[PDB]
This record gives structure tokens, sequence and C-alpha cells, in this order.
């Protein structure tokens, strides 16, 4: 079974530039590809016919390129409506495959993070397990790095994180993070802290709570 | 115009059975090649099988007499069913045309299908009380908390979809635990926040089960 | 060599060698099931 290489991992970029999505497959062929889109949580759209031919319900910003193995995807006059993940599918015969996908983001300027630590709720205490949320809002880069630091010791790895796609309005993104413990672990340590590390900022900023505090 | 409206999917524990459909609001099904495909998260799309407008059929290799494709002319639907489903393939499935050799033109709007041994379990909320940091501003930044549930995912709503404005809901996350989780925040003028009532709708569609909780200043010193 | 047949009809047309599997009987395909059809039980010979 022929496979295929999209490349590069993720695309970063400024509108109103171009646009370039390379891929690669395993068995060489000729002109049989194809292009999809996706915008998050919607329907997958086609793109692009054979290597080069455009469907008529896309505007002509949109170019494609070919070869025996190596192909590539070509977009120009970057806009807004066109943030989404890219992905490559064989026409060809083997029978048919697809590609891994890419992802293309539309960048304006870097933000830093609304950064709220909130304490455990009473029904959580009294279940047993506690935990800690720190929540980062409205920032570019989505390479915001956060870190959990309980009695200033670092403890980043009990925690299981996501974050949204990307802003339409504002251009920025949002992360959820928690840290969760044993009641009698939450209840060793004393204060509790978060850090953040970002690009808007000249440092990393932290916020911290004392478990006294309630 | 053309447009597919599917249903179906969900979850079922392994070694069961699921059917779905799927029907075409102008083109007519019968002479059109129709098709279906799969998309697990993290790993994309996958082939699964086809039909051909002479009526034949063709699956993968890894499904061979075990998945199966059929087609109602007199409705413009399309018919699948799936037996045997087996681990790692719970995902959206979705429904596909094509022009030339398979160009899937036309997509409708995709169907989860879920398999694990684990069964169906509600939500559970915990609200986040406002600090006197986050008010500093015009607006203040309120939100909750949403875990031990499963299967995903969980709706969040506030007056059934009327506000679509200052809400940041946050991607699902699954645990160790086997069940999921997620989080929202939403945005409020920082005066409003002892008058107007706050109430947030949790919505699971697999449990059925509709969680309402308040959101209310309360304190820190308490 | 060593045969009598009342009738021997050739058929010729141009494919692509991804779709020359497809020339034998019983099996299905676009070229099968759109443009040339074998019996079940064809009796001759396929030359590509």
């Amino acid at each position: 079974e022929i496979v295929l290489t999209q490349s590069p991992g993720t695309l970063s970029l400024s509108p109103g530039e171009r646009a370039t999505l390379s891929c690669r497959a395993s068995q060489s062929i000729s002109s049989y590809l194809a292009w999809y889109q996706q915008k998050p949580g919607q329907a997958p759209r086609l793109l692009i016919y054979g290597a080069s031919s455009r469907a008529t319900g896309i505007p002509d910003r949109f170019s494609g390129s070919g070869s025996e193995t190596d192909f590539t995807l070509t977009i120009s006059r970057l806009e807004p409506e066109d943030f989404a993940v890219y992905f490559c599918q064989q026409y060809g015969s083997s029978p048919r495959t697809f590609g891994q996908g890419t992802k293309l983001e539309i960048k304006r300027t870097v933000a830093a993070p609304s950064v709220f630590i909130f304490p455990p709720s009473d029904e959580q205490l009294k279940s047993g397990t506690a935990s800690v949320v720190c929540l980062l809002n409205n920032f570019y880069p989505r390479e915001a790095k956060v870190q959990w630091k309980v009695d200033n010791a670092l403890q980043s790895g009990n925690s299981q994180e996501s974050v949204t796609e990307q802003d339409s309005k504002d251009s920025t993104y949002s992360l959820s993070s928690t840290l969760t413990l044993s009641k009698a672990d939450y209840e060793k340590h004393k204060v509790y802290a978060c850090e953040v590390t970002h690009q808007g900022l000249s440092s990393p900023v932290t916020k911290s709570f004392n478990r006294g505090e309630c | 115009e053309v447009q597919l409206v599917e249903s179906g999917g969900g979850l079922v524990q392994p070694g069961g059975s699921l059917r779905l459909s799927c029907a075409a609001s102008e083109i007519t099904v019968s002479r059109n090649y129709m098709s279906w495909v799969r998309q697990a998260p993290g790993k994309g799309l996958e082939w699964v099988s086809v039909i051909y407008s002479g009526g034949s059929t063709f699956y993968a290799d890894s499904v061979k007499g075990r998945f199966t494709i059929s087609r109602d002319n007199s409705r413009n639907t399309l018919y699948l069913q799936m037996n045997s489903l087996r681990a790692d393939d719970t995902a959206v499935y979705y429904c596909a045309r094509d022009y030339g050799d398979f160009y899937f033109d036309y997509w409708g709007q995709g169907t989860l299908v879920t398999v694990s041994s684990a069964s169906t379990k509600g939500p559970s909320v915990f609200p986040l009380a406002p600090s006197s940091k986050s008010t500093s501003g015009g607006t203040a930044a309120l939100g909750c908390l949403v875990k031990d549930y499963f299967p995903e995912p969980v709706t969040v709503s506030w007056n059934s979809g009327a506000l679509t404005s200052g809400v940041h809901t946050f991607p699902a996350v699954l645990q160790s635990s086997g069940l999921y989780s997620l989080s929202s925040v939403v945005t409020v003028p920082s005066s409003s926040l002892g008058t107007q009532t706050y109430i947030c709708n949790v919505n699971h569609k697999p449990s059925n089960t509709k969680v309402d909780k308040r959101v209310e200043p309360k304190s820190c010193d308490k | 060599n060593d045969l009598c047949f009342t009738n021997v009809y050739a058929d010729s047309f141009v494919i692509r060698g991804d779709e020359v599997r497809q020339i034998a009987p019983g099996q299905t395909g676009k070229i099968a099931d759109y443009n040339y059809k074998l019996p079940d039980d064809f009796t001759g010979c396929v030359i590509a």
C-alpha cells in the first residue's frame, strides 16, 4: 500500500502571502493526487482536480503542483477564511490512500496569555480528590508553555491539556490545564503555583496561591 | 443544492453490530458513485468502501467480508451495516460522491462511531468562583469545570444557544480513568456580576443527561 | 497446434497495466463492469 507524507508538520504565516504545501508518496505516480480541505469540526471539502485542475467553487488563489513522486500545493494572497488543515489523497490505484495532514495558521501579532488560577470546588474536596485549574486566554503563539509548581517544586507532569483552534475574531488561542492530586497529597504541601512562558512577555509570569486561602 | 444527510453511528461494546444510513438532497444516489470513509483523531482519514454506478462494490482488505454496503434507489438514501466492530475503530464516518476517478466532491456532516467495553456516564459540574483580579476591568472571566463523563462529546450552552458571544469552551480530554472531561469560560461585564442571573446548561447526548449549574460571585474568604 | 474450432474471435483494445488483471473470468472493475465482460466459463487465451 502506497503511503504519503505531507510536509511541513505545521504551517504558520500571515495573511496575504503565498502558501506552499509539499507532499511525497512511497511509489512514483503520474498526476494521481488531490487536495482536501477541512475547517475543524466541519465537512472536508474537495480542493483540486488532479495536480492542477481547480474546482469551480474554489477561487483562483489556489494552485497545485505535482511530479512523479514530489507534489506541492500553492495558495497565494492568504485570507482569514483559509485557516484550516490540509490533506492529500491518492486518486490513482493501490487501492486508494491518503496523507497525514497539515494545518494552516493565519498570523497577525503576538499576544501574551491571560492567566488566572482557580482553587478546587467544595464538591471536589468532599469527594477525596483535589485538583487545581489554570487558564490561559487570548494568546498567540499557540506555542504557549504552561507548568505547575507546588511549594516551588516542579510538578508539571501531573496534567493533561488541550488547546482550542484559532480564534477567528482575535487571532489568538486559549488553553486548559488541570493539576490533580489526592486529598492527602494535596494536604502534604502548602502553596500551589503555575508557571507560564510566552513570547509576548519579557519573562515567564507565575501566579500562585496558598492552600490555607481556601 | 446537493446535500447529504446522515444519521446513526454511536457506541456499542466490542463484538457488536451497527447499521448506518444517509440520504441525499438532490443527487439521486442511483446514478452516482457513493463511498464511505472514516476519520480517527490524530490518525486522519481512511478509505472504507464505495459503490459503483453499475451496482458493484469493493472494500478495503482489512474489512473484507466484514463491512457491508447497500442502496435504496427509491429514496435516494445510502445504507451501510457494520458487524464485528473492533477496537480503535471508534471514529467519525462520512458519506461521499465522486466524479471521475473517486474525487470526493460533496460531503455530509459526518457521523461518529464508537466502540468500547465501557458504558455511558453523565458529566459532573464544579463551578469556579471568580477572583478579584479576574474582575479588574469592564468585564470579568467566569467559568466552570466538567469532568467524569463518557462517551464524548458534551454540549455546553446558555439559553439554548442564544448568546454565541464571549464564550470560550476548551477541547475535550480523555482521562486515564476512562472518562472524558472539558472546560468552558464566559465573559460578562464586571458590573452585571451581582445582578444578572447566570445559568449554564451541560448536555451529554449518549447519557441523555442535561445539567444546569448556577454561576455566582461567592468569595474566596469563606 | 492440434485442435479444431468453429470460429476464433480476436478482440483488441488499449488499457493500462493496472487494469490488465481485470481481464479474467468472474472479475469486477471499471473496465470489467463498464467496458469488457467475460463469461464465467470462458475458454480462450489472454495476451497483453
